[PDB]
């Protein structure tokens, strides 16, 4: 979604 | 006491900071001011709560979920609290200061009374400090009603340690006031009501097509 | 002192509903649930006529708490009520209402909520009359609520309620340290699910302005 | 040949409203809605009266049609003139409701499911009038409908129907060879979408079985 | 013509079709029956729908939305289909036979003589063949209005694709009667109003609580 | 169903 | 508001 | 869930 992305690349 | 140092929520709460001495009033359309400011902060929102305890050991479809059931009141929280240092009105992250006649002519005017009134005047009132702001906001991160949760237990549990820890810096920190802990709870029913109708607003806004709306936020406005 | 639970778990004890069995009903749920409420303002008067301190306030002021909180009020009141209910809840008419009725008459959703958020954890926790009572009162000691003269006053008897609450909760529940917290962090549950009843509410409000017309009606026989 | 789609076009054409602009309402949209719907139900017979071979069923049969098949015949009448609006519906009084309206008034989602999942293929596909009277045809000559006396009549002119109906479109649209499926395809939506209208209508004409009683009427103002 | 060649989808059938040649007529209660055999058809489900041309080609999440989406129809075609073999009952997966009166004495019997009438005896009127019963389930599994499909293109293009070869096949098989294919697809609108109803009753059986139900099926009157 | 009755009744 | 004033006014 | 599984391993 981005919120995924966001979440991951953490 | 426990496994939740506030030490680690108030740097989360201050790596977050947008570090803004200087505002410009905007007259200008608020709604797009606030949309964009909360575009934004999304971003930010989300580097906040990886910086919270636990957070990120959660499932994964638990950070989205706690995430996006939260947002809307995680941000107000955070521009209400800022904007203590304004009067009537209130301090966008984008550097805009938003003042309630600009909000009434632009027909938002009710809920914006309802922010200022219910939350930015109790914080400034009470000196809320980041502390407790970034408690606060841990626990309304920490909801174990979301719908969808799997691990509701940890959420659960999570909660009572952000609020142990909160309560034992509270006594500590403002030992004058021993119904302080009870006062910040006192507020998140106000939080609560308050972000509904701001969602029921964004949600018409977008609906009537009209209103911009950026792309974070229009993907939160699609996942609620 | 001067706000003690004693008299406020008398207020609850006396407007409990001298109640029987309770019958289902299957039948219009969403009807039996509105007029359990309607009967129940009645009682809910009686009931803040009995918290201390609340008939001191101006007249004006007492008509805006409780134009303000009831809603929250009756919900808290329930729930509470149908803690030994599995999966339902008890109106004070002596009815019970099934989430299975709730999910047919089209309002399963909102009524999760409730068993969910509401009952499930009043039941979970045990929670006593007496911090029902105590709820119900910090909910009815609103100091936001607009148009209020006596703010300041609501303001310092919410403030009494909570103080008499941490003080019976630390003495009757010592093995507890969090449970004044737990009981607090329920109210942006009922605020949140008091305002989805009251949409439902106003829907149902208007949809009872205007009846069908007469070839509609026919087809729906 | 016998069932024509030449008489078919004729009796939607005959029953269009005869429509100047189409103002807003966001006033009451369900009730507006009802209206159209009882408005469009005297409509619907004579549409009906207009289909070949119709009036020579069993009046019986006529019936038990009319009562099976109108609020999907209603459905598909609305959405097939909304093609033109953007996220709205227009109704046969003149009055256009906004998607924005519907969410507000509590029927958001089914709403929605009428503007993506028929009016926007309707619209993205270029139906035309021909293709909207067939399929309504085809609805109206349901052979499932229950009690039926002429059964295997009506399935004959539902076999009628389609037969010619995928003629037209194999010779109005022969750069499509899907046209048809593509057409029929719609009617699982349509007839999903009537079912979930059906129960929104019972609800409502429950609720107004029973007015408010008079305290929370007061309540609510 | 294309790229969705019926042989596969009918090789999908065939992979799950239960060999079953004596039943056992089910007197008990039929719900329970019922339960189970769709319980154990599910498995089966997934294992048929990998089998579909490019199903699994699809964005993951757009898998588990088009099963989760069509299961109950597509379910309910499959024994509809096996029952044309019985008179007056149907064929469960699990070797049972469960008769109308049997069906009525539960208090189910009006969806179930909407099967009978509306789907088994027209199945067997036509004849309905396992190839024909195949694309039907395809085209319900390519249902590109299932709510939060991400691929919508891929998903109607591959509708499409069904129907064209569902189509030909027809044609060609069956060229004595040209309106065959509207036949088939004309199925599909009582195919829904009876998976509607039917899960109306089962998700209602789950709230009453009572009624066992198994956990594949659970889990899907979880996710609809 | 005195209204749909009546209709069916008048056209033709 | 003639009900909760009503209400208001007469136990005491 | 359980669809999940059953749709990876494949
Ligand atoms: C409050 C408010 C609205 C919603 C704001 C929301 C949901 C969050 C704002 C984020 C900001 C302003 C982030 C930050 O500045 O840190 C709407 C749009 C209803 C307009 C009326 C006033
Ligand atoms: C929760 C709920 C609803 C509203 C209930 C309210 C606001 C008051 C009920 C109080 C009772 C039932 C009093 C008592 O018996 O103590 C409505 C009608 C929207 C329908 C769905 C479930
Ligand atoms: C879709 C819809 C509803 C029902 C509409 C029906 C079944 C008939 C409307 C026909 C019209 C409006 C006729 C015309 O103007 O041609 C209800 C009321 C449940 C409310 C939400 C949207
Ligand atoms: C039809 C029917 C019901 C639902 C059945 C469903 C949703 C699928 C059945 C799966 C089978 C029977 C799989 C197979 O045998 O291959 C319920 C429970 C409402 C009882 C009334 C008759």
């Amino acid at each position: 979604k981005i919120l995924h992305r966001l979440l991951q690349e953490g | 006491n426990n496994d939740m140092p506030v030490e680690q929520i108030l740097e989360a709460e201050l790596a977050v900071d947008p570090k803004i001495d200087t505002y410009i009033d905007a007259q200008k359309d608020p709604v797009t001011n606030i949309c964009q400011a909360a575009d934004k902060q999304l971003f930010t929102l989300v580097e906040w709560a990886k910086r919270i305890p636990h957070f990120t050991e959660l499932p994964l479809e638990d950070q989205v979920i706690l995430l996006r059931a939260g947002w809307n009141e995680l941000l107000i929280a955070g521009f209400s609290h800022r904007s203590i240092m304004a009067k009537d009105g209130i301090l966008l992250a984008t550097g805009l200061h938003v003042h309630r006649s600009s909000a009434h002519q632009a027909g938002v005017g009710t809920i914006f009374d309802r922010v200022l009134t219910e939350l930015v005047a109790k914080m400034r009132d009470m000196k809320m400090d980041k502390t407790e702001l970034g408690c606060l906001r841990a626990v309304v991160l920490f909801n174990p009603d979301a719908k969808g949760l799997t691990a509701v237990q940890e959420v659960e549990q999570l909660r009572e340690k952000v609020y142990a820890s909160l309560e034992e810096y509270t006594k500590s920190r403002y030992p004058e006031e021993p119904g302080r802990f009870a006062k910040l709870l006192l507020r998140l029913p106000a939080l609560r009501s308050i972000g509904l109708k701001c969602l029921e607003h964004l949600f018409f806004f977008k609906l009537i097509g009209d209103q911009p709306i950026d792309t974070f936020l229009m993907e939160m406005l699609e996942n609620p």
